[PDB]
């Protein structure tokens, strides 16, 4: 790797100066070299981490969107031959895509989750790869969709099943990990009553529990019950 | 699209 | 080069459909790929060129701003000693930044340049070779730095020399050339009068010969107008 | 910073 000749402690470093830059991909490459130090990530660590690969994957998203769109309307009744154009550099750009998901679940697999005890860290991977899993069922069509779908639900509910038995309703992380399993439901599992029932259980035992936090706990958990009542908003 | 985080 | 077994029109095809995905990156390299076939550019084909490439480098420039920042600031009195990672980081960008700049100074002189006779593209090209030095004064430090500012200078001067012996005063690329042109003596070149005399001749030149253009080039050259009168605004 | 195109 690049990074096997730099510090760990200047790989996090220059991770945050990549991150005050918006320089994601600096950002995500810094990350990786530190995985692979072999060392355990702490709590801030872990941010880094999942910051930097998700917004170097929502751009990739978000352009395949763009290009899958035009693809599309290529396509329909009426539409001038344009030649292969479109297809190359949608499947360019979703190949570019597919090789970021892979990075992340590799490193979720050597070796983050394996030594992840805690729930805080083990839900946080868990969560990860039910996310880049779910990624690469967005742009999947061949013979292994379905299992990639599994495999994005298998580690959502992984993840689900330690957050209610070690995790409080109002924790942060078992709020976003059930907000991504709902829109997993909704969007990739064709299972929108289950997307909506998710959320709003999660939304309300999360309300009951406020009464328990401190105000800045209270105000990190109220914005991602907000993200969970916005999403109920759209679907109902 | 729906948030995630 | 990577690109020479793409057909010139899907190279072009591909930058468009990349600055609609906002990949600025990829439609640099399409175009990058375009001018290598080694035929001119229309005008549509100099703005994509233009465009990706104003584009990446705007982004790198924004980067390196920030970092110089954090770096002066941690080489202020009182600063705690860091290490060298935030010089290290800043030299970083700052070399993608300046290959990225020498690739399109080669692009313009292997041959852009050369063939180009019409005043329309010749002042466009000569307008970019003023953009990329500017962009590597911005960053020199050496001893070659007066000799790169010479660079940008003597440029802009041989297109501002053709574009007022051969375009009208509202011509949008005579009007862009003496808007950066104005921003290097202000910038670079330590010369704000000239910088405020330029931009102010120029816009009442373009303004005495409004009266002349169709309600869409006047929509063009007053847009650029404009621009000069916000820096105007900036600067007094 | 100032404009530029
Ligand atoms: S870990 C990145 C820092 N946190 C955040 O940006 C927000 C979205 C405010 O909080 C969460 C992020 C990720 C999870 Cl799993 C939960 C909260
Ligand atoms: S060539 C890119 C298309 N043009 C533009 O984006 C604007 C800024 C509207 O016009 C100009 C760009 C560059 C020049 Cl030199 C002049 C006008
Ligand atoms: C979890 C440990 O520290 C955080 C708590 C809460 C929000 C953020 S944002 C962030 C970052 N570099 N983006 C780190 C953290
Ligand atoms: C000059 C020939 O065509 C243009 C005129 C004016 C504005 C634009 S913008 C643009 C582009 N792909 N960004 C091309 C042009
Ligand atoms: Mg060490
Ligand atoms: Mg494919
Ligand atoms: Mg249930
Ligand atoms: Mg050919
Ligand atoms: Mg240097
Ligand atoms: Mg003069």
């Amino acid at each position: 790797g690049a990074m096997g000749s730099m510090e760990r402690a200047s790989l996090i470093q220059k991770a945050k100066l990549a991150e005050q830059a918006e320089r994601y991909e600096d950002m995500a490459a810094f990350m990786k070299g530190a995985v692979e130090k072999g060392e355990e990530l702490s709590c801030e660590e872990r941010c880094l981490l999942s910051v930097a690969y998700k917004n170097v994957v929502g751009g990739q998203r978000a352009a395949w969107r763009v290009l899958s769109s035009i693809e599309q309307k290529s396509n329909e009744e009426g539409s001038e031959e344009k030649g292969p154009e479109v297809r190359e550099y949608r499947e360019k750009v979703e190949t570019e895509l597919q090789g970021v998901c892979d990075t992340v679940l590799g490193l979720l697999d050597s070796h983050l989750i394996k030594e992840a005890g805690d729930a805080e860290s083990r839900v946080f991977y868990l969560k990860m790869k039910g996310d880049y899993y779910r990624y690469l069922a967005e742009v999947a069509t061949g013979d292994d969709k379905k299992r990639i779908i599994d495999s994005a639900r298998s580690a959502y509910q992984e993840a689900m099943d330690i957050s209610k038995k070690e995790m409080p309703p109002t924790n942060p992380i078992r709020l976003g990990l059930a907000l991504n399993f709902s829109v997993f439901h909704y969007e990739i599992a064709n299972s929108p009553e289950e997307a909506i029932s998710l959320a709003k259980t999660t939304f309300d035992e999360a309300m009951a529990d406020l009464h328990t936090l401190s105000e800045d706990s209270y105000k990190d958990s109220t914005l991602i019950m907000q993200l969970l009542r916005d999403n109920l908003t759209l679907w109902t | 699209f729906p948030a995630t985080v």
